């Protein structure tokens, strides 16, 4: 019947209105360790010393 | 814990033995030599004694025969408290260390020292940490009340142990192995009371770990550590970072007397306790004779741990002389040390240890894929099938059956040659590859 | 667009059953080794076992190393494949046998997530004793700086009107610069005009930045906190790699072991890479020999072809391959056939396809002829050539003149040898 | 005198005299300009912090070889892009 080819339309409105581009760029980080192994060793050493 | 998926060698736990240090024919994976194994108890038997030093022992005879599963049936067969060091002599070369210092490391580490100190605790649910300001009268009155499920008690702190337990940033409440020589007091996280708080609805977010035993108990703590850490100690103020990074530096001989005089006094006092390892090593052949000289006045020593060394190459050259002498070590060291001869296995005890190794790698094998296997490993070695029998797995899988069958080996067999197989096959191409001369005639024609 | 000698290869072309196609991919024969090699893989992706090595024997141009990039190619981008050589082994400040156990450990990957929170905003105010008011577009937070990071605050030359991207795992500060915001300070102001960052200052991610076994041994070996002045000195008195021992190696045994046992971690295995071992001496050899004899050491693959010549390292041991008898007694042989008159016409036809260089027939079979006289490698090397000089002879096709002009021109090492036997002087 | 806006480093172009004219034209102009670097150099200045100084002492030895394939896929896909 008569409108819901219009609900079609509501996409066919979409593809001549804009594309676009990507032009990324990657940069990163450094990731952390923070569970450490100093201090679990530190209290002997101070006993031995 | 110890991430080690599967190895060659991960296929032996504890060994096996009788207490009149009689051979098990099979005992815990490895199978076979009895001689082997009597010796082994013997060792074991007298290194729990622990009254004999500077004593070397040579596994000598052809390779292959279980000398590797004998040394790691002995490791796992001692049981723990008892450190060892099982490293190949081929890396004793380095670029920080010299040969003397990394023999005289090695040796140090083989004997190690428990030492046992009398710490203290204060345990309890520490519900507030009161901090007062530092009045005249009384320099600190912090209170902070840690109690047991056993008792109800308040405490005070002496100016000194607030940032004691917020060195990290942690809240009341928390169970504290204090030590009263370390400054550094450690919160175990959170803490219950006996107390049913206020009248309304409440009483929730408490699931944690409630002290348990009294307030205050005396705990003898027992430590372990080898020479390397005392001396690296003794030889610069930090010695964590050397310990950690690698970079101890040939510390000086000074230092080892007054480490032997401190702990020869500290046993003489009960305050320390000895415990005489003993050392691994292996390609013995291949050692120089300065190493042997190194190793032929150590034994004459007052203190020198037993020795495993073993020559796989039998009457082979001598590295770091002129001569070849029988197991590549000259006569000296030979009359000095002790011999034990180890032969060659039957193809029924590989297939018994091919079998074990299939059975710990949980695969349905089929006893035909097994009859081939062992056939092949008789043929050439025993480390042929045990790694034909992975492999021809591997092919079980690509065929979409989980069963190994006949095919699965034969596609093993003939897809990786044999060292016949490769011998025989550059003995035909004598000018194909890469020779001598380097002479390739990729020329197939004209 | 660049292209060396490679790339043509895509895979070995193995189906269903994993038997590969006869030229596919870059590949010509040799099913021999495409088998062996696709059953290695297959091996490698039940990602079950570890601890085995094979080494796959040929002549030159007969695939070992094109088989090894085919093999690396199939695996994936997230497994990675080691490359080495004989002579990479041989280091400078660290012992080799150091220099292979870390070859070893950063070829296992390890898929690991830690987390990371970054400080971003702009500066409200700075208090010695530290504060640094950081406002972001929505949120205005003053942290405490520790001295060293109050330092390196100072250093940074951050005052009112700065933004800071100064992480908050690592603590490391980066300034974004000036706010845009007070963009009316000069109409040809020198430094840069950064808004306000977005969120609140202590923005929080979910990073997947993983590990591999090295990466976390000169994390706290070589500590790399980087911005901070006391990073500055933590990353120059040590800055090298230090000899790690096998106590700290245990320690990261129990690091990783707890990482991964936390849930969402994993282990992959990884593949490298060992060429001409005939020139590795007795001592690399025997120390390899009792290090396989473990329960770490991953798979590695050997490259190497050499008949009755003595093992370098030793005098007197002579062995095929130039491989103590030992290690080829516990190591498995893989075959190669030398290449054929046919499959020399595949491999010139795929490299001048490769190389848009369209390539008649009679063309393409005198090419094949050179090949199967003197070697391959001999008439491969003339394809840029002879197109190149047919583009200078005005030939879009390549006539039998420049196939001639090349071989008159660029010679072989028979035709050089020839020459050397008659000759006044060297 | 001649002077860059996102920098204000100063350029001497020449005194007028005690010798050079007035200059005509407009005051503010812009251009392009192509930096070249080689692939070592990219190696050793991002790998660590004192590589700046190895720029001209070479005080490195054996870059990570990490970092070397961060520049390497750096590489590729700025030339991709
Ligand atoms: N008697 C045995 N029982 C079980 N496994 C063995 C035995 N002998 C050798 N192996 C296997 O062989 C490997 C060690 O080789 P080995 O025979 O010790 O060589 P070598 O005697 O030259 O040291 C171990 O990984 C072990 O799995
Ligand atoms: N199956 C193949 N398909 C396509 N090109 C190949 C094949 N085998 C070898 N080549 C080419 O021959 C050259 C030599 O091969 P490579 O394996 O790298 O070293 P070698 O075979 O000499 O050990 C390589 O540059 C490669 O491009
Ligand atoms: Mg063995
Ligand atoms: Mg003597
Ligand atoms: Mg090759």
């Amino acid at each position: 019947n008569f409108m819901s080819i219009v609900n079609c339309l509501m996409q066919l409105r979409k593809v001549c209105n804009h594309p676009n581009l990507f032009e990324v760029r990657p940069i990163l980080t450094s990731f952390v360790l923070e569970h450490c192994v100093a201090s679990d060793y530190k209290d002997v050493e101070r006993t031995l010393l | 814990k110890s991430l080690s998926l599967i190895a060659a060698h991960s296929h032996i736990t504890g060994l096996g033995l009788d207490e009149n240090l009689q051979p098990r024919p099979t005992s815990e994976g490895m199978v076979g030599q009895l001689q082997a194994r009597r010796a082994a108890g013997v060792i074991l038997k007298m290194v729990q004694n622990g009254t004999i030093a500077g004593r070397a022992v040579l596994v000598a005879g052809p390779p292959s025969t279980g000398k590797t599963a004998l040394a790691m049936g002995v490791s796992q067969s001692l049981g723990k408290d008892v450190p060892f060091t099982a490293i190949a002599g081929s890396e004793i070369f380095s670029l920080e260390l010299s040969k003397t210092e990394a023999l005289t490391q090695a040796f140090r580490k083989s004997i190690g020292i428990k030492i046992k100190e009398e710490t203290e605790l204060i345990e309890g649910e520490v519900v507030e940490i009161q901090i007062d300001r530092s009045i005249t009268g009384g320099h600190k009155q912090g209170k902070l009340t840690i109690k047991t499920t056993d008792m109800e008690t308040i405490y005070e702190l002496g100016n000194k142990m607030i940032d004691g337990l917020t060195k990290e940033k942690v809240l009341a409440g928390d169970v504290i192995s204090i030590d009263k020589a370390s400054g550094k007091i450690t919160k175990l996280g959170r803490s219950f009371a006996r107390s049913r708080d206020y009248d309304a609805m409440g009483a929730d977010t408490r699931f944690v770990q409630c002290p348990e035993g009294e307030l205050q108990k005396r705990k003898t703590v027992v430590h372990t550590v080898s020479l390397h850490e005392i001396d690296v100690i003794n030889s610069r103020t930090q010695g964590f970072l050397a310990l950690f990074t690698g970079d101890t530096g040939e510390i000086r001989s000074e230092v080892r007397d007054q480490i032997n005089t401190k702990v020869a006094e500290w046993k003489e006092e009960g305050k320390a306790e000895i415990v005489p390892g003993v050392l691994f090593i292996d390609e013995v052949h291949m050692l120089d004779i300065e190493c042997f000289s190194f190793i032929n006045r150590a034994l004459e020593d007052e203190f020198a741990p037993i020795v495993m060394m073993a020559t796989n190459r039998g009457v082979s050259k001598t590295r770091g002389t002129n001569y070849k002498s029988p197991h590549g070590l000259p006569l000296d060291l030979l009359d000095r040390s002790i011999i034990i001869t180890t032969k060659s296995y039957n193809e029924q005890e590989i297939k018994t240890i091919l079998s074990i190794r299939a059975q710990e790698e949980e695969v349905e094998l089929s006893s035909d894929a097994l009859d081939l296997l062992t056939k092949t490993g008789v043929e050439t070695s025993l480390r042929y099938s045990s790694n034909l029998i992975s492999v021809a797995q591997q092919i079980a899988m690509k065929r979409k059956n989980n069963t190994v069958e006949v095919e699965d080996v034969k596609r093993a067999y003939l897809l990786f040659l044999d060292s016949a197989r490769s011998v025989k096959y550059v003995q035909e191409n004598e000018s194909q590859y890469i020779d001598d001369q380097g002479n390739v005639q990729i020329s197939i024609a004209k | 667009t660049r292209t060396a000698a490679h790339t043509h290869i895509k895979g070995l072309g193995l189906d269903e059953s994993g038997v590969a196609k006869r030229v596919e991919g870059g590949f010509v024969g040799q099913i021999e080794a495409r088998e062996a090699c696709g059953v290695i893989v297959d091996l490698i992706k039940a990602k079950k076992m570890s601890g085995r090595a094979i080494l796959l024997a040929g002549g030159p141009s007969t695939g070992k190393t094109a088989l090894a990039l085919a093999i690396s190619q199939e695996l994936g981008p997230k497994v990675p494949f080691c490359p080495l050589v004989g002579s990479e082994l041989y280091s400078v400040e660290v012992k080799k046998t150091e220099t292979l156990m870390e070859n070893f450990r950063r070829a296992i990957g390890l898929r690991i997530k830690e987390t990371k929170e970054v400080y971003e905003g702009e500066v409200t105010e700075l208090t010695p004793e530290v504060i640094v008011g950081l406002k972001s577009a929505k949120g205005t937070k003053t942290l405490r700086l520790d001295p060293t990071i109050y330092e390196s605050i100072q250093r940074e030359k951050v005052s009112i009107g700065d933004v800071i991207y100064i992480e908050a795992n690592t603590g490391a500060v980066k300034r974004v610069g000036r706010s845009d915001a007070y963009a009316t300070e000069f109409d040809l102001e020198t430094e840069e005009y950064v808004p306000l960052p977005k969120g609140e200052v202590h923005k929080k991610k979910e990073i997947v930045q993983d590990v591999t076994l090295h990466d976390l041994d000169v994390a706290n070996a070589r500590p790399q906190g980087g911005q901070d002045v006391i990073s500055m000195m933590g990353q120059l008195l040590k800055p090298k790699k230090t000899e790690i021992t096998e106590k700290l190696r245990q320690e990261v045994n129990k690091v990783v072991a707890k990482y991964i046992d936390q849930g969402v971690a994993e282990l992959i295995p990884g593949v490298l890479f060992i060429d001409e071992v005939n020139m590795l001496d007795i001592e690399i050899f025997t120390y390899l020999n009792k290090a396989l004899e473990s329960n770490i050491a991953p798979v590695v693959v050997l490259a190497s072809n050499r008949g009755m010549t003595t093992v370098r390292g030793t005098e007197d041991v002579i062995s095929p391959h130039g491989v103590p008898p030992d290690l080829i007694d516990r190591l498995l042989i893989v075959r190669t056939l030398p290449y054929d008159k046919d499959e020399i016409r595949t491999i010139i036809e795929r490299r001048a396809t490769v190389e848009r260089l369209q390539v008649e027939s009679s063309a393409l079979d005198l090419l094949a002829t050179m090949g199967t006289e003197t070697s391959l490698r001999y008439a491969l090397q003339l394809l840029a050539p002879c197109g190149i000089l047919a583009q200078t002879s005005n030939r879009k096709e390549i006539v039998v003149n420049d196939v001639n002009e090349a071989k008159l021109l660029f010679l072989d090492a028979k035709r050089s040898t020839k020459i050397l036997e008659t000759s006044a002087n060297y």
